[PDB]
């Protein structure tokens, strides 16, 4: 476990149970300096006593701790406590942190719908523009405060996705008798509002499109979402963002087919028409780059897809943390219920994720989120609980495992996944020791010139000694250990020049 | 390692030859190296294809004539090289005239190695080219349109209710022509008798509303002016003012019922224009004024009627929706129809291509069928090729592999005596796939032989086949998942092992970029770089184009990752990785291509170059050297007390067989460390001047050998207490210091993979019959007290062991006990005569080793003497095998081993 070392420093570092001792030179009996590092009772019981010794255990202190309150109606709701936190853990040593999350009811809901408008969603479109209302009123029941948007996507204006036919490029639609718009990559058309009227007459204004072929270009239109906030018109609050397609999407390797070879900038590149409309100069978001946008930006997304794509956004959720998939109707009519499922399916789970552990520092969680004693296994990379109640808290365990040392105190940014919540870990490493039985140029240690710089003495180069004053009696002879054993009858560890023993025995005789 | 990063060539940043792509191209004949690099077109740059020399220190780049010329939009360009020539295809827009589609393939023509034209083709109408018979060897926009305008006669002889079906007739002919006709408007103005403009074509683009606008005409009538109204005509619906195509066919509709009458225009006046050099007219007349008067005569001046086609009498209005169907007939367009199957439309052949021979190419078709994939094996010569696919066996599985994206890479695969030819599908069942074609009987079709793991990873978008030791039979084949998703979108490499027996994949190994890095595209691009090691081995660039983007300042973002190939395969790691950064400033997607393998420096070895997205990057490769060293200890062996001056000869010479390293050490400096007694807590020898064994900076320049003379001296007066009986260690760590600046010359590179220390020893004269070695017996005739017993009557179980040693000498000899852990030692007894050390070490839970301390060099032919007295550690164990073995260990030159075994039997379960 604990080995002999040099200096106090050394010797916390080098194990978590090393218990060096600091005692004025009380090594003065035929011992070297340098075997002062051992567990507890190896050095309570030889010699110093409880004030002489110093065996350094970091703590955790909170710096910031708000209570638990669900708002006033879900207006300042705090989800997550403690907020902010100081950890200083000695290298080895475990510490426990305590995370407790509450489930505030009526919390708000951003919720933008992203269309698909290539024709095949005629009927779909004829739905949504009278589910506005329906939908606002349906998700008014479960919070207080809720907005609504709407966007809308094809794909990028170039062959081979759409027909670049200037006649088919005015009216993508096969007849001319029925009305439609020319494509687009992504056209927000209302920002996250709170009446249903503007939604019924804005979604109402608009008209179906097509494109050529079947894979359509919705990984634009979501990202554009996730990174335009002023313009969608995010707020603070849980944000769902509604998926609605009937076919697969176009990926990063795809835009290459068009020639577009720029890759995808992750810049915001709405216009004043709220058009995305140098879409055909970027090459498609990859599905990476689509989950890192969403996950930062704290966006759930909704798949609502129909049963023929069903697998392929299936796997896509599983790619993307905090998302929810649904069967969606051959002309929407579901929609609503399927928001309604996903939402509550998205709420009632509740994540804990780490932003990044510096190198040499691990990370276990322990999800007691049933009962006030128990827990889950631990060794996890998320704080992962289901089935959450409203008005329920769940209880978090992070432990913290440091190896080597911090040199800078490195900024730890625990939080739950789907809200703008933060839990911020101070992270510094108790790796240097202060025993203060360190004094410059001691006249109790050494001799003339030379510090201590340790609790042990430091010798100071004029002689050799623990005073300097015996250059080679105390450092060579070795009588000191063969001093160690007569009726200790190996129930007792040898000594130094003694016989050590437990049990109602003690000292050589033991 | 090898890539002098240092010194790179760049193309200018202005963007004259706007880089996408660059390769390096040797002619087999003339050993001439270019540097041929790929553009989008543009109003500056029009040639897709530019050559590149370095000429004084810069890289000039000239156009490649004789090469397909893009035209409009960029739309993509490859460009790929063998040894039989250069190869580059545009894809190429065509739109059918008569129809709304459009095909999308690629114009190809292939270029010898001296870059000379060899082969032109096009794969427009790909079906006339197209013989499925030919075995495979395997080793074996203006809108033209139509605009029609109507004359809807107004005049007071009209009564209101007529005027209703008069307009019900043109909504229902406009209605019929939009449903047959598309590319196809319409205007018109009332006839009425005075002249106002109703909704013109630049309205009847909302055909609805035009509708409505129709519908909601009113009839004024004042007198039948038909000359005025088709001047007015002429004057605003035909006029390019509101969108007016020039070149759309004019159609003129003209109903009417009265004559020509107080119009100042003449009706043969306004017909013989100029401008009506031919314009479609037509005159449907209904009135019975026209058949019993002189009238009709001037319905067949208003439209020509060659054949009476446009010539329309009829008796009344209830029959317009009579001849409706004919009006249609001759006046509808009949446009080509749309929605035909999708089969090599746009199958944008020559997306990625391959030459197999002189006359010979694979091209990739991303699009065909689907967009399901393909590949065109191509005779350039015959001009006939044959298409190979995935050749589904039913209609479910044809539109299960719709969308596929197969011939996205491809690639060939050489074996013993065969090839195979694979092809990338990086969206196959959302994975990514690698296909292979495997021939059976006439018809070869691809089949899946790897597949991807992740979602949108695009498994299969980069090939890179690897034959290693440049045999002409690959080894290895690299796959590149470049938007492998753990954070952002990574990338990842997979690396399989082809059988030699078969030609099966094992996966090998999986590489991935410099951890820390959240988007990086690792593998986005990959190239057997040639030998850039001087090895003889073949090494592998991998691209990284998204290593640091988002920096600050628009710093210089992307990576190039160099694995060197060893016998055994690829590197475990890379040996170089050269970020944008170090390179020069402003770099974007440094990683995006590269390509080597060939000397383009002039200094004779091969190096490579990087592409980024604007521009190339060439840097030269520095040559490789290995050094051997010796000693030369002049003593070459220290006597007792020798306290005399110890020479060294140290000579350093070029093992590599590089040639000579021009400019190599000339310029770059060797730096020597001597550590003398390596090892050792207290070291017995030291060098006579302290500066020359920490860092010494020779120059080496002429010569391949280096000689110096070094002198050792003992340490404050070298007291023999030590183990004065062992071979002092002395490691020369020699290292290269290159100068700083722009060398003319490449600086050499120590070898990555030969470890730069010389580790030499020069003997103590062991003072024994033969004075280099004391070799010595240690007997051992331990007695055992009791063999075993059971149940407490064991009491205290006693051994006794006595090491004797009777040879010349002993020197750091070891014990061994090995006993098990189930019985413990109360009390344990030193040898006393004489005091021999013994470092007994503690008891432990697995198989003992009592790595006692005995012997010393001091250690004379005495004997020691160990008494043991065991007792079970509160552990009973049965009857067991090779009971308890006790060993000697001598740490000499030459090892003496001794054995021991005791007996163990009690008869107690
Ligand atoms: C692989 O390529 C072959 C051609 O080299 C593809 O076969 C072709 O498939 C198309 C349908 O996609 C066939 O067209 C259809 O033919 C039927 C009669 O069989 C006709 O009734 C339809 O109206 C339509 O014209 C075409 O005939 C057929 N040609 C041949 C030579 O087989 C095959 O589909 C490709 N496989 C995959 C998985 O992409
Ligand atoms: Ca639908
Ligand atoms: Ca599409
Ligand atoms: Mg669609």
């Amino acid at each position: 476990s604990c080995q002999p070392a040099p200096s106090c420093q050394k010797c916390i570092l080098s194990h978590p149970s090393c218990a060096w001792c600091k005692q004025l030179n009380f090594t003065a009996s035929g011992e070297a300096e340098a075997r002062r590092c051992a567990r507890r009772e190896e050095l309570l019981a030889r010699g110093c006593p409880l004030e002489e010794l110093e065996e350094p255990r970091g703590q955790q202190e909170v710096l910031q701790d708000q209570p638990l309150s669900q708002g006033a109606r879900g207006e300042g709701a705090t989800q997550l406590a403690p907020q902010r936190v100081r950890v200083t853990l000695r290298p080895g040593e475990p510490q426990q942190l305590q995370v407790r999350f509450l489930r505030a009811e009526g919390y708000p809901v951003d919720l933008y719908y992203l269309m698909d408008l290539s024709y095949s969603m005629k009927d779909d479109l004829e739905r949504v523009r009278q589910l506005g209302h329906a939908l606002l009123v349906r998700l008014q029941e479960v919070t207080h405060s809720v907005r609504i948007g709407f966007g809308s996507f094809v794909d990028k204006t170039v062959l081979p996705f759409v027909s670049t036919v200037p006649s088919k490029l005015r009216h993508p639609c096969p007849t001319r008798l029925e009305r439609c718009q020319s494509p687009f990559s992504f056209h927000h058309v209302l920002s996250l509002t709170g009446d249903a009227q503007a939604f019924e007459r804005e979604v109402g204004r608009q008209s179906v499109s097509g494109n050529l072929d079947s894979p359509e270009g919705g990984f634009d239109a979501i990202l554009q979402a996730a990174l335009c906030q002023e313009q969608i018109g995010w707020r603070n609050v849980s944000r769902l963002l509604v998926f609605t397609s009937d076919d697969t999407f176009h990926t990063a390797g795809d835009g290459k087919l068009g020639g577009i070879f720029m890759p995808s900038d992750g810049h915001c590149h709405l216009d004043s028409n709220g058009l995305y409309s140098r879409s055909t100069e970027f090459d498609y978001p990859s599905v990476g780059q689509v989950a890192q946008a969403l996950s930062a930006a704290n966006i759930q997304p909704i798949f609502a897809v129909t049963s023929a794509a069903l697998p392929v956004y299936q796997e896509l959720s599983k790619l993307i943390p905090k998302s929810a998939v649904g069967e969606l109707s051959e002309d929407s009519s579901n929609v609503v219920q399927l928001i309604m499922d996903a939402y509550n399916s998205l709420s009632s789970t509740v994540t804990l994720e780490h932003s990044s552990l510096p190198p040499g520092v691990h990370i276990s969680y322990e999800s007691q989120c049933e009962g006030p004693e128990k827990r889950e296994g631990k060794a996890e990379d998320r704080g992962q609980c289901n089935h959450v109640r409203i008005n329920q808290t769940v209880t978090f365990w992070v432990s913290l495992q440091a190896t080597h040392c911090l040199p800078e105190p490195h900024l730890l940014r625990l939080r739950a996944l789907g809200f703008s919540e933060e839990l911020i870990v101070e992270l510094h490493t108790l790796c240097d020791c202060n025993c203060s039985d360190t004094q410059p140029q001691a006249p109790h240690c050494s001799d003339g010139q030379g510090h201590l710089q340790c609790g042990v003495c430091s010798c100071a180069p004029g002689r050799l000694g623990r005073l300097c004053e015996c250059s080679v009696a105390e450092l060579s002879s070795p009588d000191l250990e063969s001093g160690c054993g007569p009726l200790c009858s190996g129930k007792g560890h040898c000594q130094c020049g003694r016989c050590s023993c437990s049990g109602q025995s003690s000292g050589h005789l033991c | 390692f090898n890539v002098d990063v240092a010194r790179p060539w760049l193309t200018p940043k202005g963007g004259a030859p706007f880089v996408l792509s660059s390769l390096l191209h040797q002619d087999p004949s003339t050993n001439q190296t270019w540097l041929l690099v790929t553009s989008p077109r543009t109003k500056r740059t029009p040639g897709p294809l530019h050559r590149c020399s370095l000429v004084q220190d810069e890289i000039l780049c000239h156009p490649v004539e004789h090469v397909p010329i893009p035209k409009g939009r960029h739309r993509g360009v490859t460009v790929v090289r063998s040894h039989h020539g250069v190869l580059i295809c545009i894809q190429v827009l065509v739109r059918r005239p008569h129809s709304l589609s459009s095909e999308l393939t690629g114009t190809c023509s292939l270029l010898g190695p001296d870059l000379r034209p060899q082969a032109q083709a096009n794969f427009f109408d790909l079906e006339n080219l197209l013989d499925p018979d030919a075995r495979v060897d395997t080793g074996d926009e203006e809108e033209a349109g139509t605009e029609i305008a109507i004359i809807l006669d107004g005049s007071g002889s009209i009564d209101p209710p007529d005027f209703q079906r008069a307009k019900d007739f043109i909504s229902n002919m406009m209605r019929n022509f939009y449903e047959k006709c598309f590319e196809c408007n319409f205007a018109l103005v009332q006839y009425g008798g005075v002249i106002q403009t109703e909704f013109d074509l630049r309205d009847s683009q909302d055909v609805m509303a035009s509708l409505a606008r129709v519908q909601n005409i009113t009839q004024v009538g004042s007198v039948t002016k038909t000359a005025s109204a088709m001047q007015h005509v002429l004057d605003s619906i035909f006029t390019s003012s509101h969108g007016s195509r020039r070149k759309a066919s004019k159609v003129m509709v003209v109903l009417t019922d009265g004559g020509i009458f107080e119009d100042p225009l003449n009706l043969t006046t306004v017909i013989n224009s100029p401008k009506m050099q031919g314009v479609e007219r037509f005159a449907i007349g209904v009135g019975e004024e026209f058949k019993s008067a002189r009238t009709a005569r001037e319905l067949n001046l208003i439209a020509s009627d060659p054949d009476e086609t446009h010539a329309f009498k009829v008796t009344n209005y209830m029959a317009l929706d009579g001849l409706l169907s004919k009006l249609r007939y001759n006046i509808i367009s009949m446009e080509g129809t749309v929605g035909d199957a999708l089969h090599y439309q746009l199958a944008q052949i020559g997306f990625s291509a391959q030459i197999l021979d002189e006359r010979q190419v694979l091209l990739g078709a991303v699009g065909a069928f689907d967009w399901s994939g393909g590949a065109l094996l191509y005779d350039t010569r015959s001009r006939r090729g044959r298409f190979l696919n995935q050749t589904a066996a039913a209609a479910a599985d044809a539109e299960a592999a719709q969308y596929s994206y197969l011939g996205y890479a491809v690639a060939v695969l050489h074996k013993t005596c065969s090839l195979s030819y694979i092809a990338g599908a990086p969206r196959y069942k959302h994975h990514g796939a690698v296909f292979e074609l495997q021939k059976e009987g006439r018809e070869a079709s691809f089949l899946p032989v790897l597949e991807g793991e992740q979602m949108g990873s695009y498994f299969g978008s980069e090939l890179c086949p690897v034959d290693i030791d440049m045999d002409g039979s690959t080894d290895f084949l690299l796959v590149a998942a470049p938007f492998y998703h753990v954070h952002g979108e990574e990338g990842r490499v997979y690396v399989y092992r082809l059988s030699e027996q078969d030609g099966s994949f094992s996966l090998a190994r999986i590489l991935s970029g410099h951890p820390g890095f959240t988007n990086a595209r690792f593998g986005f691009a990959m190239a057997a770089m040639g030998d850039l090691s001087q090895d003889k081995l073949t090494d592998v660039a991998i691209g990284a184009p998204l290593e640091g983007f988002g920096a600050d300042d628009g710093a210089s973002f992307g990576s190039v990752y160099i694995y060197n190939g060893h016998w055994d395969g690829l590197s475990a790691s890379p040996s170089q990785r050269i970020r944008a950064s170090t390179v020069a400033p402003g770099l974007q997607y440094f990683g995006m291509s590269m390509a080597g393998g060939f000397d383009i420096s002039g200094d004779g070895l091969a190096d490579i170059t990087v592409g980024t997205l604007g521009q190339a990057v060439v840097f030269r490769s520095r040559p490789v050297v290995r050094l051997k060293v010796s000693m030369a200890f002049t003593p070459s062996a220290l006597p007792i007390g020798f306290n005399g001056v110890v020479n060294v000869r140290l000579c350093f010479e070029i093992s590599s067989v590089t040639t000579a390293s021009e400019s190599g050490l000339r310029e770059a400096l060797l730096n020597f460390t001597l550590d003398v007694d390596v090892g050792k807590q207290r070291r017995r020898l030291q060098c006579s001047d302290v500066r020359s064994c920490l860092g010494c900076l020779r120059e080496w320049s002429s010569g391949s050998q280096l000689c110096e003379d070094l002198l050792l001296m003992p340490t404050e007066g070298e007291l023999c207490e030590e183990d004065c009986f062992s071979n002092a260690s002395v490691k020369v760590s020699y290292q290269l210091q290159t100068p700083e600046g722009q060398t003319d010359h490449p600086q050499p590179i120590l070898d990555r993979y030969t470890e730069p220390f010389a580790i030499f020893q020069l003997p103590y004269e062991k003072a024994c019959k033969n004075k280099l070695f004391c070799v010595a017996e240690l007997q051992l005739a331990t007695t055992v007290s009791q063999q075993e017993l059971v149940v407490g009557l064991t009491k205290e179980l006693t051994l006794n062991i006595n090491l004797t040693n009777s040879g010349e000498d002993s020197y750091m000899t070891s014990m061994a006990l090995n006993y098990p852990r189930n019985l413990q030692l109360k009390r344990m007894q030193k040898p006393p005569s004489p005091n021999i050390q013994c470092d007994d070490p503690q008891p432990v839970a697995s198989v003992l080793i009592m790595n006692c301390r005995i012997g010393h060099p001091v250690l004379k032919r005495s004997s020691a003497h160990v008494s043991v007295v065991w007792q079970l550690e509160e552990n009973a164990f049965p009857n067991r095998t090779a009971d308890i073995t006790v060993t000697v260990t001598n740490s000499n030159e030459r090892r003496s081993l001794a054995n021991e075994t005791h007996t163990l039997q009690f008869r107690h379960g």
